[PDB]
């Protein structure tokens, strides 16, 4: 049970100092600036106060039940601090400190875990950059001080890339419920975390950067991940998904290369979506975060040009998604304003002559139609339109539609389109600067629907 | 219990089940095999030959033998009682003077396997995910092209079906020039049971069902290899 | 010979008007604002002047040899204008106007072409948004008023997407030598344009959005594209590269996907499946020479990005090998003991800004290094702009021209740094996979070049 | 000229070359074929069968097996007649090997194009095929061979030695030349073609006219 890890009443920071360059000090600053409302206890031999907070020489001296100890002392001091934390009844030890199994000191790491468990204490890491939980206004990392609030829980086995991607979520407008650095995974791992996020009402999507899982942990991983998948999509970025890369990634952790093909199968049986890149992972996460799953396969594509529509068709085809004729009712509605040389084969081509208002009317008609399950809206900037005008039309259409059907948007053009795409994403409408990315995002929604169906059938009685 | 086979092999310090033992064990889990009998006498070899139907194959059964053909302990295409009596004694003599210090358990009488579409069904133990089932088409398709699919056990019906359809040589199961479609349901059934074998029997390190022959109705494991730990 | 199409002395605009919403009027506006230095002749029945320029009722009335007539009148008037242009000796007719073969009027389109040819005149289009040539300060489109100057020629068979991508080049910092809308390809097509751009010293890279080639034109396409490929990379975005999409784009006959792919391979052409890939590759090919060998180095302040890079390179049939021992020695002067030198070279997340300068410099100077991909993950111990500046300085002091791509991951500061690098014409991307895919494109082109060379061997 | 075969076929209003004519035409371009003779009479069938050597195969030749001696062949001749003819084909025996398909088609855009693939299910069922637009370079032929998924079947596997890749490249290049030079040939199918550790042999050939 990790309730007290993500929602602690009291957090100790071991390794903080007057020196603002120290890791512990950076963590302490983030904790205060992000607005943690519980009690924070800096731990330091000499200082009587740090950042206006009463400092103590040891966690055991704290006149309070400490739930979480954030440990950033040198590795040769970690065990001593663990004993003190145990004495104090600390439930969770978050070991930032590196220099364990990943540098060949497997013995020290195993002892860390063994001594933690003897006190009933669980360990996160070691060799991590900390963790963040937005619902508790808790930023116990030395990464960026802030992230956008949302329903995405991001678990990373990587340190540098993890902390960098933390910042990247801001640029990509991804709302975060949680960031968790798991590093060496000496104790708490993906399984344990997935169990928590399953029960977390604040988390709707789970993205995991995964290098590998521990021997004998795979079966339980599938059991947990599949059940989670029934209600919440899981996206995995797999490090070493090629034969060649698997070997390389076995050095950075200090292990042996697991079978690529079997990992792929395990992910399929778990209903997990595997992203081959950071960009795909973020693009899919965005869509899955801001949309419900399509209730059926009747997908409509709307475009002011055949060119984008063909790119969309090809991209959908690559994902085993094939478009079908639109409902006649929808065609009639669109024909109220569209020219005679327009295509209704799906994608519906309202031609490059389309002014802004047509995007509103078309989108509205589509979303309102009972025989439409999803909509991808494609736009190519022309002199006849304004990108922001089109974006607002789509926003108004989605609102007036009064329902929640999956929508993705692809806009192509200059700086004005860049602004319009940004506007839409800040409205939590999945918008992308190309038709292929918009359609890949929509494909991700269908991929999750199919993965979830796979798990359901697999669990049939 | 069929586990007696495993326990017996282990108690004698063997790291593998004999050919006939592997088939008995596989059969008891409901996986079809080409019919076989262990002959303890010439008269039993003859009686069993009539039981199993001609033509039959005869082989020596002994832990020491590894290549029966090389040692002159495989007689093929026996069609009559007379031929079986000959093959029986030919094998006793040949092996008894090519591997003199040999502890023979008996002679194996094996049913003929009509030709069909060959399949590979495997079971291995992966460090992360434990018992895992492997599927593929036989011949070059596995041996040369390595066209195989994997599913972590236990297998659902959905796991078995999807892993079958997943392989690149799938079309060979759905009808092609000079060959009718084969029993996909039989294959799914066998895959699921192979997985169950792997989950339930910790002491089985590896299992190889190869060749397996698929027909328009049912399948038949021709050879089975089981490795112990 | 299309010299006079791209570098005309005089251009007529037929269809311009006092109404600024008319297509011809938009074209005229772009022509003036972009700074065309030749003579511009608006053509209109009534107006005596448009945008301060003496207007004429017919091209034949223009007292000057008109090289190019940009025609944007209704389709039922196009032929009439063609006859006038022919009488006037116009060499090129740029037919903006739609409503021909694409709406089922094959007869009208064929008549347009034959009547053009009877006067010795070539036709671009019809059904196009015009064309632009930067070296002649010529913007004869109704698209964006401006583009960044550079060596990339973009040919588009599609209208809406084409004109939108024209704008997108600005956002992606791609320098353009030319934009050409070919639309219906009734006459002038990709072969003719490739022939011109082959000879054009202003063009170094050619990007083509291609729906299909005309029956009986394929062999010549391969012959021309191959020779071009020897000196200049060609990137094709193929519309209908799937069976299903191929049929959709047919709404004459569905062309063979498999044969188009083979044709591209025999031409040394790189086929992009997406706009993003096409632009990402174009950027790298535009700003880098081809690697002279296979010794590619990856540099990273973290194993994670390095692994993503390895996987991405592996998917492209690119495999990294051990770095030269000399390079390892150089780097060991400042990197910690727990750094990996397996390639990617992991200088760890502890790396400050200056290490990126030193590492990049050491790599580029090393004689046994042919190419470099630099990966960066933002941490508090660094500044993205500081890292970017270090890479720029290293490239300059290196004093050579070796292929470089950059992948930077992080927040808004990283976004700014990437923008800085791209405006320096250093190919920078916001993820390690895109940086490595871009570098892969460089190697893909080197291999494509080799394919064509071997195929043309005596 | 071998073009006389094409002209004759056209003059007779035929849309295809007969089996033996196709092989003769292919042979004249330097592509190896199984030896054959056209028997117009029983005396010619026997004469030809004994000539090229046993065993031979017999099949009908008309726009509309395992024989070892004249004694056995006399039966087959009449058996085939019983079971508007141009004649009966006497074909040499082809030792088993790795089967190949070499095709030639005409694409609307790119004109004469060469197709390659391995036989049996690999082309017929899996459609594992490669294409190159003619004329073919050595680099075109080699790469299109290496490209197919069933390539490994040419480089040695259980119970089969590696085959003559150069012989295959040579045939592909010549197939392309046939397509470039002969406008009236609409389509050509060399199937089956047998690859050996040394050389290849077209067993059956189909040529369609236009
Ligand atoms: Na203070
Ligand atoms: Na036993």
């Amino acid at each position: 049970d990790l309730e007290r890890l993500f929602n602690p009443s009291a957090i100790a920071v071991v390794g903080a100092s007057k020196d603002p360059s120290k890791i512990g000090s950076q963590i302490l600053r983030n904790l205060l600036s992000y607005g943690f409302k519980g009690k924070v206890y800096p731990i330091n031999p000499t200082a009587d106060e740090l950042m206006g907070l009463k400092c103590y020489p040891k966690v055991s001296d704290v006149p309070d039940k400490v739930d979480v100890a954030v440990i950033s002392v040198p590795s040769d001091k970690v065990l001593g601090v663990i004993d003190d934390c145990g004495k104090a009844g600390v439930k969770f030890a978050v070991v930032i400190t590196s220099g364990f199994k990943e540098v060949g000191n497997e013995e020290l790491e195993e002892e860390l875990v063994r001594r933690a468990h003897s006190y009933g204490m669980r360990v996160l890491g070691p060799n991590i950059f900390g963790y963040l939980y937005a619902p508790a206004r808790l930023n116990a990392t030395f990464g960026p001080k802030d992230v956008l609030s949302g329903n995405v829980a991001f678990i990373s086995q990587s340190g540098a890339l993890g902390i960098a991607l933390m910042g990247y979520t801001v640029v990509e407008n991804i709302g975060i419920s949680s960031i968790v650095s798991v590093g060496n995974k000496a104790d708490l791992d993906d399984v344990d975390l997935l169990d928590f996020f399953d029960k977390d009402p604040n988390t709707g999507v789970i993205m995991i950067y995964l290098e590998g899982i521990a021997p004998g942990r795979g079966r339980m991983f599938i059991d947990v991940a599949s059940r989670v998948s029934l209600r919440k999509p899981i996206i995995v970025i797999k490090a070493g998904r090629t034969e060649v890369g698997a070997r390389a990634a076995a050095s950075h952790t200090g292990s042996i290369a697991g079978s690529v093909a079997i990992y792929e199968s395990a992910f399929k049986q778990s209903g997990i979506l595997m992203a081959k890149s950071v960009e795909d992972a973020f693009d899919w996460t965005k869509a899955l975060s801001w949309n419900p799953i399509p209730e059926g396969e009747r997908l409509i594509v709307l475009t002011n040009g055949g060119g984008a529509g063909v790119q969309s068709t090809d991209t959908f085809a690559d994902n085993g998604i094939y478009l079908s004729k639109p409902p006649e009712s929808l065609i009639q509605e669109i024909k109220k304003f569209v020219p005679p040389f327009a295509s209704f084969a799906n994608p519906i081509d309202i031609t490059g002559m389309a002014p802004d208002d047509w995007y509103y009317m078309g989108t509205l008609a589509a979303l309102k139609n009972p025989d439409v399950d999803a909509l991808t809206v494609l736009y190519c900037q022309t002199a006849v339109t304004t990108p922001i005008g089109v974006a607002k039309g789509i926003v108004d259409a989605i609102k007036e539609a009064g329902n929640s059907k999956p929508v993705t948007v692809g806009m192509v053009g200059g700086p004005e389109v860049a602004e319009a795409v940004s506007f839409l994403n800040k409205q939590r409408i999945a918008a992308y600067p190309t038709p292929e990315r918009a359609s890949s995002a929509m494909s991700a929604l269908y991929a999750y629907a199919r993965a979830r169906s796979y798990v359901m059938k697999s669990l049939a009685v | 219990s069929s586990r007696d086979l495993l326990l017996k092999a282990k108690e004698n310090g063997r790291k593998s089940l004999l050919e006939h033992e592997a088939k008995y064990f596989i059969s008891s889990y409901g996986i079809p095999v080409t019919n076989i009998r262990l002959a303890k006498s010439e008269e039993e070899a003859v009686n069993f030959s009539r039981e199993i139907g001609f033509p039959v194959v005869l082989k020596i059964v002994s832990p020491q033998v590894v290549h029966k053909s090389d040692v002159g302990g495989v007689k093929v295409n026996l069609r009559s009682e007379e031929e079986v009596r000959k093959a029986y004694r030919e094998i006793i003599e040949n092996v008894k003077r090519n591997v003199p210090n040999a502890e023979i358990e008996g002679i194996l009488v094996q049913e003929f396997a009509p030709p069909g579409v060959e399949l590979i069904i495997g079971l291995l133990r992966d460090p992360q995910f434990g018992p895992t089932v492997m599927f593929g088409l036989g011949g070059v398709f596995v041996e040369l092209f390595r066209d195989v699919s994997f599913r972590v056990a236990p297998l659902s019906e959905q796991d078995a079906e999807s892993m079958i359809k997943e392989v690149k040589a799938y079309k060979l199961l759905t009808g092609f020039r000079g060959m009718e479609p084969v029993d996909i349901e039989a294959i799914k059934d066998a895959l699921i049971r192979a997985g169950r074998i792997g989950v339930e029997n910790e002491e089985i390190a590896e299992m190889d069902l190869n060749p397996v022959i698929a027909y328009p109705k049912g399948i038949k494991v021709v050879d089975a290899r089981i490795i112990l730990r």
